[PDB]
């Protein structure tokens, strides 16, 4: 059998609240300690959170650059084949931030890219610098 | 139940199986086949089935075999063995009814009985309704002892014993026929209200009560399932393990709060981080976009490396953007949880100090029935009696309960104002010794066979003695006097000269202020054809209200009915009673209870009846020859009149067997 609904009596519990004399009020006040210590610390946290909260305050509308609509293309300009190997330079294999600062190439066209000009760019080099920071 | 099942039934008998009791006596029969059992059991229903169908004459052996048909009828032995057996343990021709044959003219064995109290009493007809010779003695200058019914003109309201608590099953459903008891049934709800004398709400008042009930089923879950019945060497009281289990409530209601506070504080820690990271983002976010935009400032036409950083700063700013947008999205989600979490708390308390005072009553009622605060009542075994509870509402005696032990006493050789003194039991037989109440030098003997002790629990139990036992009562018998419980509850009876309260309610309860105090005049009945109005004492207030004027006790009374009913609608009382049982030398105290360490094997102790020693030494074992009854002998039906009726009857039936012989045990 079990006790009834929402009555709660733990064998542990029992012998706990029993164990010594007012073991009841002893074990019945580290909880009104606790809860008390539980409460203070929300407020902290509160405070310290309702500031970070207010230097966000404006979000970053002033930062925020407009879209740029890029149509993609199987070409490459001189120009962006320069794009690319200073791409690469900054950013190794990121394929997606490759392609988004050349602008008009897609990711795969990137992945080819690398392929194709690879002996003409030394890419393997620039890959080397790359990764050596 | 109905049929002969209901007559088993209706006498405490399981229809379809022989009792211990039944199996001492036809051993024979319940040894024997299957088919003799039922026939037996068949006998024994339809015989009972006959005397309660008419309890106002005798049954006759004659008379029963008469209405008995084949096969039942064909065993004449068993037929009269069965009669006789139930005639002797007073499951038939007990109380009053008509002597089909007049008394015989001469009567066997003298047995003295202590006291006229109902259980005496329902033993002395039993006695002398076998043909023996029977004296009662009663201290008292009246009959009925804890039935006790107080009477002024038309006023008539018990002091004593009230309730007749159901008739499925009782005795006393035998006696009312017998003997005109206007029985009255009680309307159960009673309305409660508080110190200031206003009623509690239906919400208040269920969720209470409903409490107090899961709170109860909460001590027995201690009891039987974590057997939490023994702390530091001593026994649990239910007082004990309900403060236990009203802590470890309060106990789960702080759990249950810090473990949601610290489901706040985890998340909100989650939100301090994840800001952070928002400010410091922010300020990359700040800090390129002056970069991108320095570098947007050199005008083209440009080298591709001038070009490549526009392009690179834009990329790195729209992907740092992103991830500022999403962590934007985080702190929404975790922003609205906290308002769930804020908007669901857990229950502020478990309960209130204004719901802690109605559960108090609740309480004060519980100390009320079982007459003793329940710091005393034993938590294993306070309850042991309830499984043999009968059933049908419970009823008041409309026109006194006195109306019963009268009608008992009638036909008796009762001396009244005959305190005994001492009680002397040898081989030989008894010598009891009384004095007169009124003149206590004018001293009484009674020589008798047997002696049967009616005295209270409460008597038994005075130290220093109110009665000498001459050999003492033996160490076994001593011990369970201590350990049984003897408790108390008082009454004051208030008669008006209208009715002020409303008379569709039978009873209603008044909240004391205190714990302390939760027995204090907590509960009035409204239960009499006159204006009377009962008011309660009972759990540890009863004890201590027996040291206070009756004038007091009404004024705190009236004082708390003006409160419930306002303060020009109470008169003055015409008449007022008030019980002061401890007191009550004759009785001290109100009824049993099974106290801490005690058990319901006590209650057969009690009964166990006492065979002195040999006169001559080396001569043979002698019959036994003080005997015990009362309420608190009476193991399933103790606290109770029925309980005292029925232990009457049995030892009736035990002297009988002892001193007139048993035919029927062949
Ligand atoms: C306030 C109150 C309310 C109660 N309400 C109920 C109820 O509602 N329903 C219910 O079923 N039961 C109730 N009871 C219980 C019931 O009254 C008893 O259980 C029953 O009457 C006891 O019968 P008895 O013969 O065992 O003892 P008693 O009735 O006390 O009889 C014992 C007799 O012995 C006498 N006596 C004592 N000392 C001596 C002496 N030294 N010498 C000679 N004689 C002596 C007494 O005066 C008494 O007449 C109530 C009891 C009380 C106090």
């Amino acid at each position: 059998r079990k006790p009834p609904k929402g009555m709660f009596l733990s064998q542990e519990d029992v012998e706990a609240v029993s164990a010594n004399a007012t073991a009841a009020t002893t074990v019945l006040r580290q909880l009104d300690m606790e809860l008390v210590s539980v409460k203070r610390q929300i407020q902290n946290i509160k405070q310290t959170n309702s500031a970070l909260k207010e230097k966000l305050d404006g979000g970053i509308e002033p930062y925020r650059l407009p879209e740029v609509i890029q149509k993609c293309n199987a070409r490459w300009t001189t120009e962006e084949q320069l794009l690319a190997v200073q791409a690469i330079r900054k950013y190794g294999r990121d394929f997606q931030a490759i392609s988004d600062v050349i602008g008009n190439k897609s990711v795969v066209q990137v992945k080819n890219f690398f392929v194709n000009y690879r002996r003409r760019f030394n890419i393997d080099e620039v890959l080397q610098e790359w990764e050596a920071e | 139940p109905s049929g002969v099942e209901g007559a088993a039934f209706q006498s405490r008998l399981p229809h379809d199986r022989m009792t211990s009791q039944e199996a001492a006596c036809f051993p024979d029969i319940i040894s024997g086949p299957q088919q003799t059992q039922k026939v037996f059991l068949f006998i024994r229903n339809r015989t009972l089935q006959l005397w309660l169908d008419n309890p106002k004459i005798q049954l006759t052996f004659e008379a029963t075999l008469q209405q008995l048909e084949a096969p039942y009828n064909s065993d004449t032995v068993l037929v009269h063995r069965v009669h006789s057996y139930l005639e002797r343990h007073g499951l038939i021709n007990f109380g009053i009814y008509k002597r089909i044959k007049p008394l015989p003219t001469k009567k066997t064995g003298k047995v003295i009985i202590i006291g006229s109290g109902v259980s005496g009493l329902a033993a002395a007809r039993q006695l002398q309704s076998f043909g023996m010779d029977v004296t009662l003695l009663e201290a008292r200058d009246r009959v009925g002892g804890r039935v006790a019914t107080f009477r002024k003109g038309n006023y008539v309201a018990d002091l004593g014993a009230m309730v007749v608590t159901g008739l499925g099953g009782n005795p006393m459903a035998v006696v009312s026929k017998q003997v005109n008891m206007e029985l009255a049934k009680i309307k159960q709800k009673c309305p409660l209200y508080e110190a200031n004398g206003q009623a509690v709400p239906k919400e208040k008042d269920e969720m209470v009560e409903q409490e107090f009930n899961r709170l109860l089923e909460a001590t027995s879950y201690l009891s039987h399932q974590l057997d939490f019945n023994v702390l530091n060497n001593k026994p649990v009281s239910l007082g004990q393990a309900l403060e236990v289990v009203i802590q470890l409530q309060e106990k789960h209601v702080k759990d249950e709060q810090i473990e949601h506070w610290k489901k706040i504080v985890k998340t909100q820690e989650e939100l301090k981080e994840l800001l952070n990271k928002m400010v410091n983002l922010k300020e990359k976010i700040k800090e390129l976009h002056q970069q991108y935009k320095e570098a947007s400032e050199v005008k083209p036409p440009r080298d591709i490396t001038a070009e490549f950083l526009v392009k690179s700063k834009h990329r790195d700013l729209t992907a740092l953007c992103k991830e500022y947008d999403e962590l934007a999205e985080t702190q929404g989600k975790l922003e609205e949880k906290l308002q769930e979490l804020e908007a669901n708390p857990p229950s502020d308390v478990y309960l209130s100090s204004r719901d802690r005072q109605i559960l108090d009553w609740h309480f004060a009622n519980l100390e009320f029935a079982n007459a003793t605060p329940l710091s005393t009542l034993s938590l294993k075994h306070w309850d042991q009696d309830g499984d043999f509870e009968f059933t049908g509402s419970h009823l008041t005696v409309r026109n006194g309960y006195s109306c019963v032990p009268v009608a008992l006493a009638e036909g008796l050789d009762i001396k009244l104002n005959t305190a005994v003194r001492q009680v002397r039991y040898t081989a030989s037989g008894c010598e009891v010794i009384a004095v007169n109440t009124r003149s206590t030098s004018q001293t009484f003997i009674y020589k008798c066979d047997a002696v049967l002790c009616t005295l209270p629990l409460g008597v038994l139990k005075q130290q220093p003695p109110a009665v000498q036992f001459v050999p003492p009562l033996p160490e076994w018998k001593t011990s369970a006097v201590q350990r049984m419980g003897f408790g108390n509850l008082n009454k004051v009876v208030l008669c008006f000269d209208r009715v002020f309260w409303d008379p569709s309610v039978n009873l209603f309860g008044h909240v004391g202020s205190t714990t302390a105090s939760r027995g204090e005049l907590f509960l009035f009945w409204n239960l009499y054809k006159a204006p009377i109005l009962l008011a309660l004492v009972a759990g540890e207030a009863a004890g201590i209200m027996e040291n206070i004027s009756d004038d007091v006790i009404v004024g705190r009374c009236l004082a708390i009915l003006k409160g419930i009913f306002g303060s020009s609608a109470v008169p003055q009382p015409k008449e007022t009673v008030v019980s002061r049982w401890r007191a009550d030398p004759w009785a001290r105290g109100s009824y049993s209870y099974v106290a801490a360490g005690s058990s319901g094997n006590d209650y057969d102790l009690m009964a166990q009846p006492i065979t002195p020693g040999p006169s001559i030494p080396g001569a043979p074992q002698p019959i036994p020859r003080l005997f015990f009854a009362g309420e608190h002998t009476i193991r399933n039906y103790p606290a109770t009149v029925h309980g005292a009726l029925l232990s009457g009857l049995r030892e009736a039936g035990r002297i009988a067997d002892q001193f007139l012989g048993a035919m029927y045990t062949l």
